[PDB]
């Protein structure tokens, strides 16, 4: 009865990634995921000055890499001692902020779209699927079609937005210990407002509403893809100098509970991964990073992070779940319009539509919307002028750990510092947390677990396996490093 | 209509963003008439065994015809095992593999980024996996496909475009063969094109009379002095981003904080440390 589906490369996320479910009875109850390609940044780093780690580490992904820039300088600044000055904190915000949305219109448009829409008679957009399950009228395909190619300008438009303050992207110049290389100056913020009002009308006009117009097609899509329905936010961009508040704050959410996030729970596994044996169970002050590529048994060279015990997922769904904000104007309305959903807030969906296929891209959409806000906040609040960076000396013996969130989820860099030099450095990323083979108890990474249920009711055309997979934006460079 | 397919071995996915960024007028008509984009991970349609299949059917009727991108490096430790890129009907196919199968097919290859290029991050102190330049691999393994290097971490995505528009003129005007032997007299010693590569970006750089006077900055938002204090590695790179600059010319690396030397062979650990000179 049972079929073995091995799906290598699954296409439209970054990086490497083979999926395997079996399929019984025309749903998925097995699944496992492999990452393929390891390249070890965390023993490239050692012995370096520290101050190089937030360009080298920012190699690691070129669609997410202010992330890791952020969560680099973030540890950088603890353990050099370095105040970051008001208004480098919100030149850093305004730099990583406009990825988000760069991200986020990526994955919908450029990653995921196809999923739902049919693209035109040319490669890369044939062949696929003979049975593709592409549901759209001929007028809402179009209106896919055509918002993949405005999104394809509106997201380069973005990445301008982040190298007026960042120097260049991918892999920015501007973010360092101590803050940030570029006082923003009156010029230049007009710059970036002029930029950041097209992008808002296409995020409000075009992105958000196509979200929920293209999932009202397929309601079916969020009934499926629960998983563990259990959630991680490690909370970022400070919005002050003393720590406290974010605009997204940290918090995990499991078995229907909310409680604060202490990060001495994680613990990364690594019996089903391709490292040694050994170093299975450390937390990441204590992290080793020791490649077996030959060891039996194991299936990825991702590690299994895992929180308190528990398998959790992160990114915007995670994000928009713990914080709970309220929804954007568009999506309160079609929820009503096309639903017949009255909702409020986020958590107004329900854990089971939230936690979902379809969900996670709503979530995604919304949050993009989201960060609008943050930014208009922060266009408002930035001072021409006003210094944004200090010069630390660099420590001889130190520590430090950078916590920030990820266009994808929750990411920490932790350094350790000894003769100046870097003496180890860890990385637990969002992809980690999403994409991870099985801990050594036997529970499942949090895609895999998602899996678990999908509908395969063609064998031949097996699509939701990888419709699933991309829900959550995945990304195998930041997830094995 | 000759096939691109589009190989990521040990890659960031940052040389396709770049490329993704591009406002050359000629993009879109490269994309969509010139050549056409067969396989690419990041963007196809389709998946799995079926897209690693359409490649090979592709590259079977276009035998010494179709182009290779490579993006990263390729691993050679463990039997390959550090990067593998797909599976056909339970086989798994490492990226040793892979540019062993498609790399003595393809009419020329392009190692876009440092990665590809040199071996870049992945190759650099403290790595394990044996991270290879594709140059040096293929070499190694008697394939003598004519290799072209776009280096930069990322490249600017005007070099990549501009490294096609060369070459597409250059076979229209004598043919496949002899076009890319007009394309190997342009390059430096290093693979690179010399109309992107050719110049220093110090000897070109605006703060040149600063550095000349001695002034340099001791803050990086202190943008009036030279950077070569702050860790600028202008001297020793080879690249024309002080002229065109970054994304749609609105900053580059020496305006905003230092150059590193990313298109340099040596990248990262002979432009290393990068914030001191
Ligand atoms: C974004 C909200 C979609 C809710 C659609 C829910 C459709 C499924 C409801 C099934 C309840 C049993
Ligand atoms: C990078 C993936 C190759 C596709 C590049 C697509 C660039 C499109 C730009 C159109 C304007
Ligand atoms: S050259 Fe740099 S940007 Fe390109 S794949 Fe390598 S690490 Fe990424
Ligand atoms: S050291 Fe750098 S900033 Fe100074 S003149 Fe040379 S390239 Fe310009
Ligand atoms: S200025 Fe230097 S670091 Fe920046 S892109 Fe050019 S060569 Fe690379
Ligand atoms: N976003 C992003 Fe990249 C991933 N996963 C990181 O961290
Ligand atoms: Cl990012
Ligand atoms: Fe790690
Ligand atoms: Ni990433």
């Amino acid at each position: 009865g049972r079929t073995t589906i091995a799906i290598d490369p699954v296409t439209r996320i970054e990086g490497h990634l083979k999926a395997e479910v079996v399929v019984e009875n025309g749903k998925v109850v097995d699944a496992r995921l492999s990452g393929g390609m390891y390249r070890g940044f965390e023993t490239i780093l050692r012995g370096r000055d520290p101050r190089d780690a937030s360009q080298i580490v920012q190699r690691i992904c070129g669609v997410c890499p202010t992330a890791h820039s952020t969560a680099s300088v973030l540890a950088l600044d603890e353990a050099f001692g370095a105040k970051v000055p008001n208004n480098g904190r919100i030149t850093r915000n305004l730099i990583f902020g406009a990825n988000y949305l760069q991200s986020h219109i990526l994955h919908f448009y450029h990653l995921s779209a196809q999923d739902f829409v049919q693209g035109p008679d040319t490669a890369p957009f044939v062949p696929r699927f003979p049975k593709s399950d592409l549901r759209l009228s001929k007028e809402l395909n179009k209106a896919g079609v055509d918002q993949y190619i405005e999104a394809l300008e509106v997201r380069r438009i973005c990445h301008e937005m982040v190298a007026l303050f960042g120097g260049r992207m991918p892999h920015v110049q501007g973010q360092v210990v101590g803050g940030a290389t570029e006082i923003p100056t009156k010029e230049k913020l007009v710059e970036y407002a002029a930029r950041f009002k097209k992008v808002r009308d296409f995020v409000e006009q075009k992105y958000v509403p196509v979200v929920y117009t293209i999932g009202s097609k397929y309601k079916d899509m969020f009934k499926v893809g629960q998983g563990f329905k259990a959630a991680l936010c490690v909370g970022a961009f400070p919005l002050d100098n003393s720590g406290k508040k974010h605009l997204f704050m940290p918090g995990v959410y499991a078995k229907g509970k909310d409680m604060p996030f202490d990060p001495s729970k994680i613990k990364e596994y690594v019996k089903y991964s391709w490292f040694a044996e050994e170093t299975t169970g450390l937390n990441y002050k204590e992290g080793k990073t020791i490649p077996a590529p030959d060891k039996a048994g194991a299936y990825s060279f991702v590690k299994a992070p895992r929180y308190d015990g528990l398998s959790l997922e992160v990114g915007p769904l995670a994000r928009m779940w713990v914080n709970n904000p309220e929804l954007s104007p568009v999506g309160k309305k079609l929820l009503k319009d096309l639903f017949g959903i009255s909702a409020k807030k986020f958590r107004d969906l329900g854990e089971e539509a939230a936690f979902s296929l379809m969900g996670r891209h709503v979530a995604r959409a919304e949050e993009t919307y989201y960060m609008l806000g943050a930014i208009e906040g922060w266009l408002k609040e930035i001072k021409a002028g006003e210094d944004t960076v200090v010069m630390p000396a660099v420590p001889a013996s130190a520590e430090g750990t950078g916590f920030t969130e990820a266009p994808r989820g929750s990411l920490l860099h932790y350094v350790k510092v000894k003769d100046s030099k870097i003496d180890n450095y860890q990385i637990v990323s969002a992809s980690l947390w999403n994409c991870n083979p099985r801990d050594d108890m036997g529970q499942r990474g949090a895609v895999e677990e998602a899996l678990i249920g999908i509908p395969v009711d063609d064998i031949q055309n097996p699509v939701n396996v990888a419709r699933l997979i991309r829900a959550f934006d995945p990304x195998l460079g930041c997830a094995v490093h | 209509r000759p096939p691109v397919f589009w190989l990521q071995g040990q890659g960031c996915t940052g040389c396709s963003v770049t490329l993704l960024n591009s406002v050359h007028p000629s993009i879109a008509d490269v994309l969509l008439k010139v050549i056409s984009l067969e396989f690419h991970p990041t963007v196809m349609a389709w998946e799995g065994e079926h897209a690693i299949e359409h490649m090979r059917k592709v590259a079977e009727k276009f035998k010494g015809k179709f182009f290779l991108v490579i993006e990263g490096s390729v691993p050679v430790e463990a039997d390959g095992k550090y990067c593998i890129i797909g599976e056909a009907n339970h086989h798994e196919i490492s990226m040793v593999d892979a540019l062993k199968e498609f790399g003595p097919n393809a009419a020329a290859v392009l190692a876009v980024g440092t990665c590809a290029a040199y071996g870049g991050i992945p190759a650099a102190e403290g790595s394990e996996t044996g991270a290879t330049a594709v140059s040096k691999f293929l070499g190694d393994n008697g394939i003598k496909t004519p290799v072209v290097n776009i280096p930069g971490c990322p490249p600017h995505p005007d070099w990549i475009v501009g490294t096609v528009v060369l070459a597409l003129d250059a076979i229209k005007k004598n043919g496949l063969e002899g076009g890319l032997a007009e394309v190997v007299k342009v390059l430096d010693s290093d693979g690179r094109p010399t109309p992107f590569f050719g110049r220093n970006i110090h000897e070109n750089c605006p703060y040149l009379d600063k550095y000349d006077e001695g002034v340099m900055s001791a803050t990086f938002t202190d943008k009036v002095g030279c950077r070569y204090d702050l860790g600028c590695k202008g001297p020793m790179t080879m690249a024309d981003c002080f002229e065109r600059k970054w994304n749609g010319g609105v900053n580059w690396c020496v305006q905003n904080a230092v150059c590193i030397g990313c298109v340099e062979p040596d990248f990262p650990d002979g432009k290393s440390p990068f914030y001191q000179a």
